[PDB]
Order: C-alpha cells, then structure tokens, then sequence
C-alpha cells in the first residue's frame, strides 16, 4: 500500500532481446491482472506525469449530493362528512434505492461506512382549479421528523405524535434555504450493506422476502406543513438530497447493467433490444471485423 | 514452488500438479476473532480439526450447453459433518473457507470456467418483481444453476466478476482452482441458516469441445470446501 | 455586531459544496469500526482490475457467446480475425467493462491501457496472432501489411495462456473526452485488429474452432475528471416497493 | 476539514487520503508474480 | 524581464550634436519596434511619475464578470392533447461568444487560462394574457445543471436526468442572491484558444466545420424552473455572468474590426459604409491635409 | 451565535467584486501548466507595440491604400503633405491601432506616444520631411514656418528607413479623457503635421509617387485607467449558431 | 555582425547580403519536447537532418494589384520530403519553423511586404455565414490568396498585425525577411493534417512600381522553410 | 464588512441543535445549589436497578 | 488572496504580478538592437 498523489511516471525505455524474459506473456488463470508495464512491452520515453487522483477518490466518487426522495401531497382541507382527518403530510420509509443514479452508484461497493448530509428542497405549485387567481406562494412552515423504527407514527396533520420531545425533527419554511443536517453512520453492523445474500426474519415463510437486510429498518421521514389548510388547494413537492461523508468503501462489485424494477430487490425486466438487453448488453455490429465508426477519407 | 500444490487442513490433504497459484481474497488469510471485534461475550467454541478440514460436495457433469453453477457459503456445509452440526447447535456462526474447484479433462479438450467468490450475491430473477423463494436461494450442498450467467442473475455482468476474487480452470494450463476466503460481513458473527457470506460460482465462459473422437466427453467438476478458522456463539438445541 | 455582506451564492444549495452541518443525533455514538477485507480508497484501483470485451457484440450472439471469439483454422494466410472499437463512449466491446463503466462517471480521461487475450482452444493446439494498435488519423486496417507499421505484438500460444498488448497514451492533449463524436480529435483513441501471424494447427483429435476472450484493464499511469451522471441506467418514475 | 459542530461526524468531507493498494484486486496470489518471469 | 508596479520616470536631457549618435532614425525592416527615448528625441526635465499599472494587468482587463448568455423560456403548463412533456427549461451548449464585448475582449490574446467565477440572474414577467391580475413573484427554485460532454440531457422538467447524484447542479430561488460558483480550468490542453486553424473531425467532409475547436466542446447547462407549473403563465429570463480568475494570456491578436455574425466562425459581412466597412475601418474625413475638428477662433 | 448584523450592499452582485466562490468541481485536477512563448502579463506591453494608422482614411482610398501616405516630387517649397488627428475617442488614424483599440478599452490616458514613419520610396529617391507635433490651444498650422515653432523632427530619408517622433506628454491635469467632445481642454493632444523640408528628388528610372507608412506605439511612461466596454464593437441581438 | 546573414540547416544553406536582423517569434528559439511538457509515452523519432532542413516552395510574381498569399504550416510542408514522410506516417508531430521570404528588385523600383507569422489564424470569409472549406484552408505548398488583407481575412485589420511576429522587405532596404517560429500549441504535440499553429502571410502594404523603364519588371517571391527540433510520435500506416 | 455566504440550513430550527442563546433575563442570579441526595447522571445508572 | 474553500482554484483575484518583458513583442531581434546606434 503507497501513497498516490499523481499518475504512474513513464521511464525512458531501451530495445530487449533477452532470453527467459516475456513480460509482455501473463497466465490470467492465477486470478492476477497482467502486470506488464509500457515501459517492457515497447519503447518508452520519460514522462513527468503530474495529473492528480483526488477527484477518482471514493469521498470524491460517492461525497456527491444525489436525490433519495420525491415526495408530493395536496395541501388542502381533506376533511369530509365524517373524516377529521387533514391528512396535509407523507411518510416515506428511508431508503437509498427508489433513485437509479445513486443506487447503482453506491451498489458498485458490497460495504459502505459514511456519514450522510441531508438536504431538504420544497416547492409549491397553486393547482389548477375551475376558478384559481394566483398571486403568490405562502411562506409555509414544514416539519420534517425523523420517526425512528418503533416509535409510533402520525397518521393526521393534526396528531400529536408532532411533539418531536425526543424525535429529531427540523422546522423550515418555503422562503427560506434548503433545510440542511448531518445523520452520523446509524447502522446496527460496522458497514450498510447494498446486497443480503439472506432473510431478515427467523421463519421460513414466503412473508419473509429475500434480500431484505435486517440493518435497513431504518424508520422513517414524517414531512407535515405545520400551517393549518388554506382557503385554495396547494401542491408541496419535497426533494430530499443525500450527501455521504467521511466514507470507507470495501468489496467493489460488478456494475448494474438491466434497468431497476423496484426498492425490495435486485430484479429486472432488461430491455427488448441492446443495449442493456438480457441476452445483449453492449448495441449489435454487423461482425467482429466492422468498425461501425470507421473513420472513412 | 511451481505448478503443483497440496493442502492440507486436518483428516484432508488435496493434491495438484496442473495449477495455475493460490487465490488469497483481496489479499486476506481467514483469522480468529480478536477480542477488539468481539461482540458476543459467551466463551466461544473453536473445533479446529473437526471442522477446519476438506468438506468435498457432490459433482456436476459440464455439458456443451452448461449455464454454470453456484454454492452458498455455509448453506452448503450447514448439514455436512462437525461444521454442520456446531451451525445446528449454535446461534452465530464465524469461519472463511478455502474453495478447490476440480476438473479433469485430455490435451485434446478444450474449455475454460471462470471460479468466482462472489460477496454478499442477491440473487435477481429474470421477468418478475417477486423476490426469489427460500426453495431457490437455499439448494444446500447440492447448489443452484445459472439462468442468466451473463448477468450473474445479478442483472450485473459476467465480463465485470472479475472484481470478485476468481480463478479460471483452462483445460490448456489448468484442471484445478482454489480461492481462500475470509470473513466477509459487516458484523463480527452472523446466523448460518439466514445469510450467505460467500457464493462460490462455476462458469463455463469457454464451452467444452473435443475434436471427432472427443466428444460427448464425460467431464465432472468436483467443489472441496474447508472452513477456516471457525468459531460458534450461543450454545442451544439444534434446529 | 459582526459586520455581515451576504455575497452572491449566499441561500444557495451547490450538490458539490462541503461543508459541516448541524448534527441530528447529538453526542450519537457509532458503530465501532472493523476489519473489512477488500477496502476501496480510489476508483484508479477498480479500473486496474482486469474486465472482460464484448468483442462478438454481434445480432447472432447470445449472452456468454458475446463475451468470446471464435478462432479457427484458416485456408489462406495474413487474414484479420477480430476488431475492437475504443470508444468507451459509444456502444462498444469496451462499454460494460470496469474501466468502460467508472471511466463512463467521468468526462476526461489520459493513460495506458492494457488488453490481455487468454486462449481457451487445446494444449495440443499452436497459432501465432499479431494484436495492433493503431493510433488515430485514418481508417482501421485491413491487411496485416498495414497493421503492423502500428504499436503491435506477436502471439505465441503456450503454456503462458495470455499476451497483453499496452494501449500506450499516445494524443495531443494531456486528457482526452468522452464525446458523442467518435470521430472527434478529442476523443478517437484508434483501432485494435488482430490478424493470423502464421495459421491455427490443431491435430485431429482436437476441435478445430477454438476461442479468445479479452480482457482490457488501465494501467498505474490513468487518470479521470469532470464527474458526470453515467448513461448506463435511466428512470422514466420513481421505482415502486412492487411494480 | 473544519467543523463547527461538537460531534466529529458532523465536519465536513475527510482529508484526502491518497493511499492506493491495488494488489488487493490485481495481484491477490499467494506466491507474488515477478514483473518478466513466465509466472505459471 | 522586469517588475513595473508604476511606469517610467522622465529623466532629465541636455543638448546633444554627436556625430555617429541618431536615436530619432530606426529600421522598421527588422520587425522591432522603435527604441528612441522622449530623453534623447527633445531636451526633457526630470519627472517622478507616481501612475499605477495595476489597472492595465490582464488579471483586471479580463477578471470582470461579464454576460455570456441570456436565454427566456415560458414557466407554464405546455401539456397538450397528447404531449405529457413540461418544457419549462432551457438548454445552452457552453460557449464564450454569444455577446461581443466578452468575446472581442478575450479575442485579443489566442490562449487564456483561466478558473471562471459564474453568477446567474434570474428574472420574472407575468405573460400579458386578455385577462391577467397581477399581484406579485413567485419566490420559485430553480436548478442549474451542468451537463458535460457524453451525458444525458434532460427532454423535460419532470425528467429524472435531474437526479444530478454526480452532476454539478446549484438549487436557488428568485427572491434569493443570484447564485455563483468557480468553474476551474478545465480544457484537456494547458490553454483556452480563442481560434482554431484547424477541424476537430477526422474526416474530410463538409459536415467536419473549419474552426471549431475540439477543446471547446465543454457540455451544456440545463437550468429548470423545480416547482410544478403555475395555474397562470410566467417569463423566466436567465442570465449568466463569467468572471475570469487566475488568468495566463498569450500571443496577443489584431483586436476584431467587422461585426460579429455568428458563434461558430470569425466570418463577417461588415457595416454598409465607414465605420467598420470592409473597405473602411476608420470614417472618412476630406482630405489627408483636412483636421475635422480643427479648433477655430 | 456569531453576532451579525447584514450591513448596505448585502444581496447584491457587484460586476467587479473580488471575492473566492464555492468550487463547483470539488478536487478537480486541472491539466498541468505548459510553457507556450508569448505570454502577456500587462496591455501596457501590447500598447507599446507600433501599429499601423489609417493617415489616408479618405473617401477615394479602399482597403490597404488607407494605410499608406502617397508623398510626390512637388513643384513648390514648404508645402503641408499630410496632417493626423491625435482624438483616439473620436474616428481618425489612430482608433483602430493597437494603442487605440485597447486605450479605447479606458476612459483616462496619461504617457508620450512615439509615431514611426518607414518611407517606402527607390533607393536612388532623396528627400528631407518635418513633422511636428503641434500641443493644444489654438488652430493646426498650414505653414512650416508656424509648424517648425512646436515640437519636431528633420526626417533625412537614407539607410535608416523610419523616424521616430516622440509625442511628449504635455498637459496641465495628470490624465486625459477619451471623450466625444474632441475640442475640450480634457481630451484634445493637439496635432501632428508633416511639410517638405527640401523636396523629394527621384531619377528618371524611379517611380516619381512614393509611398510613406505611419506607425504609432505608446513609451514606457504610459498609463490607462477607468475600464469600460468598447464603442468599437457593437449588437443587436444575440448571435444566432447560423444566422 | 551587419546586414548579411548565413542560415545553415543540414543539408541546406542560404545566404543574403541585404538582410536586417533574425525576428525570433516571441523572444524564443524552437527546442525539442521536455519530459515535464511530454504526453505521449512511446519514444519519439528526432531525424535531425532529413527534417530540419530548408525546403524552397514555389514561387509567387509579385504585380501592381497583388493582395498577397499565406502558408499554413505544417500543411505547407505535408507532401514535402521526409518532414511529410514522418508526418503521413506518425499521428502526432512537434516542430518550429525557420521562415525565409526572398524578394530581389533594383535600387530603382519600390515595394514593401510585411512578413507576418500568424499563429491560429482562423480564415473569416466575407458576406456568407457557411464557414471556409477544406478546399479553401488546405492548399498545401501552393499556399493561398488574401481576399481581403486589409481585415487579414479575418475581420481584424493589417494595420493591428505587428503585434504578431513579423519582419518587412523594403526594396530600398532589404531583399529577404527572416522570421524564427518556436511551438504554438496549448498541447504539446497535435495532428498536422487536421490543425496548423502557423500562418506566414506575405502582404504589399505599398505597391511594386518602376520609372518609364523599369515597369511590368518580373519580381518573384521565394518563401524557404525549415522545420526545426522536429519530433513524431505514433507509428502507424502511411495516410 | 465581514464577508457572508448564508448556507443550507440557515433560518432552520432543528429541535437536536446545540447552540447558546438571548438571555431574557439579563444579569440573573440562580438559586445557589443545594445538595440532593440520589442525583442521577446517566439514563444507565436507571436500567441497571 | 483570502480563499474560504479547500480548493486553491476557488481562491479570489491573483496577487498583482507587475512583471513586464515587452521586448517580448518590441524587440524579438536575435542581435539586441542598442539604443542611439544606427540598427541596419
Ligand atoms: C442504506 C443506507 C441508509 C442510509 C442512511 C440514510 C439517511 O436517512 C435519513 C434521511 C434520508 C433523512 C433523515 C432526516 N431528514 O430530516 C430529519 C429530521 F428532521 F428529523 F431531522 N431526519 C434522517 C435519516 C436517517 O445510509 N445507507
Ligand atoms: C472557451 C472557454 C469556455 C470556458 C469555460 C466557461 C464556463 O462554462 C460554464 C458555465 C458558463 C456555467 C457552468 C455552470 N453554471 O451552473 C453550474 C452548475 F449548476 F452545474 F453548478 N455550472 C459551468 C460551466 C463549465 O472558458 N473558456
């Protein structure tokens, strides 16, 4: 293990007619990756490489905000003849998984360490009624309200399961900046893991899914708009950003190549013709001898 | 040092002369738990010979039109021998394995598996949103077939497992494959009857041919697996 | 009080800024950290790791197929065998490979690149190949005359099963782009062609139609920048619990 | 890094940490591979 | 090469009849630019000239922030009978050319390297419709993402391109400072060039346009309006400012004459009579003995 | 918290603001600094370079004629050739120089000007020009007698094929402006004016009508401050990709 | 020191009486590629004196309405000797440029060309939005013609020219221009047959004209250039 | 003045959030402290009885 | 220079180089031309 800032130097290379010397011949049945060098295999020049590495670093890699969530409720009065319930809030049940480019992202490690930075963007939109005369947005104050695994959960805009005592929950309004905190590495094991060869449960019931991990009962965001119903329909739209930091990756794995179907496991439909079909991943050529982008004068 | 190999874990001694080298996974030899990773706080049991030693499955017959096979680690030795019996008996399990995948076959054949140890593998089904049954992801020492080997039934790629700890058998250079494998989880211990570490994987990327008088060959593959290091927790009745 | 000027890029939210941030669970302890094999630090780790090439990505094909190359006996001399497109970019052999799909993360990209070719026919089977690198300007080469007046190696089979050709960074520019335009100066990396050195000589007893599977990797001297969204995977909706 | 916060895991993204061990995926034989040795 | 934070003192000069000494007379011929001194062309006093230079740095002649793009798109619903597409973005193609004073400024020198400060202006109109209330702004996000080259470009708003887990993109509202972030040098040369000589294809074919440069394919920005569509139609006017920063110049150009007439070459038609006509750069006056503004008494 | 008070001039983007920003590619590695000769550091080097002027901007010269001064065999004594107007604001020879185009990028100018004329004649043509500069104050003279009494030089044609006149900085205030109003006291320089000396003498088998080039490059004791957009370049519209 | 000039290059030597100095382009001489600057990896090809060496082109006759012609280097050179050898053979090509313009007169004629080393001189044509054809750019070692020299084809001026390396031949003073082109590239190697650094442009400022007899008098241009520290990198087929 | 860039998560109220605060009563003085028998420090001293 | 950012390239305004070379593009002759000599 050395410390690499910069790109491998290239050495100024001399011709080699040497017996007992093939470096250039590799048994790939080992297991090993060729390690023949340009340097060995032709004639080389010296090169000072100074391209830096920071930016192929897996904080750099993963240490990007992704989206994890898009939630959108009417906000309105949803009270009926017999309802009393207001009903102006959602529940999502966290995961990493209903978003593809931060999912495939992250499933290219077996193993994740990270501390995650949250950042919550909201949006309205006046809905479009019979008689709507817009003008403007009302300055909203938003609870979002970390529910963890256990705890009971609010079932109305109005329930008292919003006293957060104990619950982490953050206040934050439409005018405002994006609502923004740091969740610390909160796994029950030493790394999250992006695939469970395995059942979360004892028994051996078809209830009990493969695939699903017992370190992933995460709880759940409880997002309400804390102002009681407006005379006109409102329509907020919540956008949640994950940040991971502080991140240690271990068991890199193959890249998903079929289209994603579902949150609950790793199944596909793949597509009807290449590319990312089941029987052919990379687009048809007509033969191994064509070069489709042949450069023709 | 060269080509040929024995090794040798308790009652078992294996022996080669066609191998290619040893595949320690990602660099790594299995270990005992050290009190700094301990979890569990129970004097754990550790049967060194009675259990570290070549647990040899039943053979599979490579067609011309084999898919390839796999073998979950330890579901595979979960009801074979003392191993089995310590995994009956106790709660948690920890140990790695050390995999000999065997394949003989004449200078006048040729062929080529890829021998893959492939970490935490979920199982993906083609053409449907119901997760895979109980029935189809725990086979035992009999192991399970691939449908989509090209996808590793991943919906990942067979061309991208070399990720993985792997070695090739090509009837050219080889007849044998072996890959050492530690502890692989994010806890310390872990229940053998509900999770896999490992999956074992045997692909034939090659297909088997002979030329006029060599065909229709029959050419088994042999898998032996040694626990490694084995510890139980949580001495109960067997289930 | 502190003297305050909320500059332009104040109340913004940049998906690339870093910066410490209120912590949710105060005094939280985490989960003490343990030895995990197989540690990741940098993705210039996992582009080194050798890959398999569709090579055969041709509409006869199916699955495990693609991944290998039918060589044969030939009843002629110097013929080609196989090509390889270099565009990383554009639906190649290259493409679902680990240096392909991380390097597909990334925008620019400099360094060698090694492919290596393992022979699966008989150990009673010999040949000789010549495997080319053409650097870019014109068209691909079609007869071995041509072919080798590029970076080349010669193939011997036995018993070291596989030869490595080095891809050497030969452009211009310190960096080259992963464009849309395989015809770009910026991105075209050449060609790669492999023809017969000699023939294919199998004795009766062994098949005649052996195969060749490649393997591409990068070398300690690769490099990648600019951090983009891969077109590998889509989404038309947020994907559901079932369907 | 920075940190405003009392918590360690609320600073902000670690400092770069340029060590690379590539042997783990490229090279993890038992017996090294010599660089020009037929390796067998 | 010498340091010039103030410009040159006047030495003081006697009367000088020396024969073989003519500073007055150069060569042209040689390519050099005359070397006469005011000390040695007229009999001069000595002055201590106290002018600062710092002004005429290329650090401060370029390190304005400048507008190199104003782009207007429609925020409403664009749903049809059969559409289901938003179109409430924009998309530019990343380039230096589309406002003059930018452009003529950086087409004095043909290499620039430069890290670019960006700041992006957005503004709002109520669409005049046949019966229209206004009564104020919505406070909207927005989101600029940086596509580059070789990615998926959103087709619409609601478009998961959005995603942006590895793209650059910047959320920010109307009522908000106009966002900024530094773009760092990121040609795969060691400069920017203003002018290509060349072609960027391969090929030889008419589709291959002289002039373009294959390091100025930079990507594109796509900018979104993230609320959902209003119930009345609003103008999103965006505008986006470059400021250069740690600038490196080289080979100073004959400074542009003609007007500019596209962004994809240097081509002109010229003004129809003088000033910068083809035929005439500078106006006409009556004769070469004729002072137009002659001071008369 | 930090105690804060958001003084005048928060919320707003100053065009010429110096202040460092969030890195929208955090970690980016930049291509390596390479030498490439002609690096400029100052404009005051690129105004210090002699450039052109149009002294023949007249309404009958087209193109290159514009740039060169017609000078005759004259039957007469003392007489005025060619006069130039020293208002780089206003259209006259020295806008579009390179003093001009990038002076003209500033509203004040203080320094002397050199201006270099290369007599482009036969070998065998003889003459003898005056130039003068004329400081500001009243009318441009049309006599060398009144010409002779400003500053001058004696211009002997011979080997050395150019003359240098050195402009000196003659003003009451530090600065100049670059204003429309060419006869305020601000802006005006004065004028340059060039007369016969003796006469230009060419033999029988050389061209009677030569030619004269004027060069104009500012001293190292020239000064531009107060930056503002260009009235040399100007729009209407957004330029289009085609048209 | 004076007025004459010897210029040696391999093979080739020019010698001129009525020079006036070397104009070094940018106050630099042309070196051969450092490893701190180097890209390409493959050992690169100096043939010094096959290369860099003064290859004469065709002659131009300078008349009364000349506008004046252009070279783009290296396209000027491409089909010329072993530099186009190693350039049709090689994909990448670094070298500067030794330019030598020749105009000889009487001491009883007139005529001033300014010599002018252009770097990156993208041709603007006038009246069309259409872009300059390969036809147009590519002329080789015939060159081309200013249409408008007066804007340097470009829609900038002649007049603001002098900022970019140049020399005059004046006919009462100088017979030949003399012009030292180092590297002019953001990258440190390029593709000659795609992309030239240089322009040497050759424009009559003021016109060639005689007295009574010595009108309508044949006056060639000559324009000699010598590659200089030429390097090639990527061998490949000849294209 | 002192240059400011309002980030996310300004003008938040998090309910986990550790920051000093206005004091309403400027210059109070607590009751002095008084020593009570079985004073608790951990939520652990509790689940251990 | 000030720079609140981990990246250099962030960094406000450069520090003023006052460094001048005109003979550069003034005086790019091989023999330097000397002031009140007659350059030929
Ligand atoms: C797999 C896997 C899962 C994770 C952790 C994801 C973090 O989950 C969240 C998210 C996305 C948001 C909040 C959250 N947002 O707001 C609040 C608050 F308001 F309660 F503070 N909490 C909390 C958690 C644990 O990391 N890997
Ligand atoms: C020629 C030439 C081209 C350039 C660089 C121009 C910078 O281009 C931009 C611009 C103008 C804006 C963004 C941008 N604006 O917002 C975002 C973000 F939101 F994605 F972060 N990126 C990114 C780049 C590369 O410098 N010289």
């Amino acid at each position: 293990g050395e410390i690499v800032k910069t790109v491998a130097n290239t050495v100024e290379s001399e011709i080699k007619a040497e017996l007992g010397v093939i470096p250039s011949l590799n048994a790939v049945e080992t297991g090993a990756t060729s390690n023949t060098e340009p340097e060995e295999a032709i004639q080389t020049r010296t090169v000072i490489n100074m391209h830096g590495t920071a930016e192929c670093l897996v904080e750099n890699f993963l240490g990007r905000s992704a989206l994890v969530c898009m939630r959108s409720f009417e906000y309105k009065n949803h009270s009926t003849s017999t309802s009393s319930i207001q009903k102006n809030f959602f529940i999502w049940t966290l995961n990493t998984r209903e978003l593809v480019q931060i999912r495939r992202k992250m499933e290219l490690f077996t193993y994740l360490r990270f501390d995650t930075e949250i950042t919550i963007v909201p949006t309205l939109r006046l809905f479009s009624s019979s008689n709507v005369s817009f003008s403007g947005l009302p300055n909203l104050t938003l609870q979002a309200m970390y529910v963890p695994t256990g705890a009971r959960k609010p079932s109305s805009q109005d329930s008292f399961e919003w006293q957060s005592a104990c619950n982490p929950s953050v206040f934050f309004k439409i005018n405002d900046p994006p609502a923004r905190l740091t969740i610390p590495f909160m796994s029950i094991n030493s790394a999250y893991a992006n695939f469970y060869d395995g059942f979360a449960g004892f028994e051996k019931k078809a209830t009990v899914l493969y695939g699903i991990n017992p370190a992933n009962t995460m709880g759940n965001l409880c997002l309400r708009v804390v102002n009681s119903y407006q005379p006109v329909q409102y329509t907020l739209t919540v956008r949640v950003y994950m940040k991971p930091k502080h991140i240690k990756a271990w068991a890199p794995r193959a890249p998903r190549t079929m289209p994603y179907t579902n949150i609950l496991n790793n199944n596909y439909a793949g597509r009807s013709a290449a590319p990312n079909a089941p029987t052919a991943i990379v687009s048809h050529r007509s033969t191994i001898k064509t070069m489709p982008n042949d450069i023709n004068l | 040092s060269d080509r040929v190999l024995q090794l040798k874990l308790g009652n078992s001694s294996i022996v080669t002369q066609e191998a290619a080298n040893i595949c320690c996974a990602y660099g790594e030899w299995p270990t005992y738990l050290p009190d700094n990773e301990a979890v569990a706080i129970d004097k754990p049991t550790q049967p060194e010979t009675s259990t570290d030693r070549f647990y040899t499955l039943k053979s599979k017959k490579w067609e011309s039109n084999s898919t390839g096979w796999w073998w979950k680690l330890p579901d595979a030795l979960n009801q074979i021998g003392m191993f089995g019996q310590n995994v009956q008996y106790h709660y948690l399990y920890r140990s790695g394995f050390l995999c000999h995948v065997q394949c003989n076959a004449t200078k006048f054949h040729q062929g080529t598996l890829l021998i893959v140890a492939i970490p935490e593998h979920q199982i993906g089904k083609k053409g449907t949103g119901t997760s895979a049954s109980f029935a189809e992801v725990m086979k035992g020492a009999e192991g399970g077939v691939f449908e989509q080997p090209y996808l590793l039934d991943d919906g990942t790629s067979l061309a991208c497992a070399l990720v993985y700890p792997h070695q090739w058998i090509n009837l050219r250079t080889n007849n044998s494959a072996t890959i050492v494998l530690p502890w692989m989880n994010s806890a310390p211990m872990d229940f053998a009857l509900r999770h896999n570490n490992w999956t074992l994987a045997v692909i034939p990327v090659c297909p088997l041919a002979g030329g006029t008088g060599n065909t229709n060959t029959y050419v088994p593959i042999t898998i032996s697996i040694a626990p490694m290091c084995a510890e139980y927790n949580g001495l109960r009745n067997a289930i | 009080g502190v003297p305050t000027c909320l500059l332009p890029g104040s109340n913004q939210f940049l998906t690339t800024d870093d910066h410490s941030s209120a912590p949710a669970f105060p005094d939280f302890s985490p989960t003490p950290e343990m030895h995990i094999p197989g540690q990741v630090h940098s993705m210039l780790e996992i582009v080194q790791i050798e890959s398999m090439m569709e090579i055969n990505n041709v509409n006869d094909a199916s699955g495990v197929e693609r991944l290998r190359v039918q060589i044969s006996a030939q009843s002629d001399m110097d013929q080609l065998l196989f090509n390889i497109p270099l565009d990383i970019q554009l639906e190649g052999p290259l493409r679902n490979t680990l240096l392909g799909n991380i390097s597909r993360y990334y925008t620019h990209w400099s360094g060698s690149l090694e492919m290596t070719f393992m022979f699966c026919g008989s150990f009673m089977t010999t040949g000789k190949l010549i495997i080319c690198y053409t650097p870019p300007g014109g068209s691909s080469p079609t007869d071995r005359m041509q072919a080798m007046l590029a970076t080349h190696v010669v193939w011997d089979f036995g018993l070291q099963s596989s030869i490595t050709i080095i891809i050497p960074w030969i452009s211009g520019s310190h960096y080259r782009m992963f464009n849309t335009d395989a015809k770009a100066i910026n991105a075209n990396v050449g060609y790669v062609t492999c023809f017969m050195q000699t023939n294919l000589v199998a004795p009766v007893g062994a098949a005649d139609q052996c195969y060749i599977v490649g393997m591409v990797a990068a070398k300690k001297d690769f490099n990648l920048r600019l951090m983009r969204d891969s077109p590998d995977i889509g989404q038309s909706a947020i994907l559901p619990e079932q369907a | 890094q920075i940190n405003f916060y009392k918590d360690s895991y609320a600073a902000s993204a670690s400092k770069q940490d340029f060590s690379q061990d590539p042997s783990k995926f490229t090279e993890p034989v038992a017996e090294a591979l010599k660089a020009g040795a037929p390796v067998l």
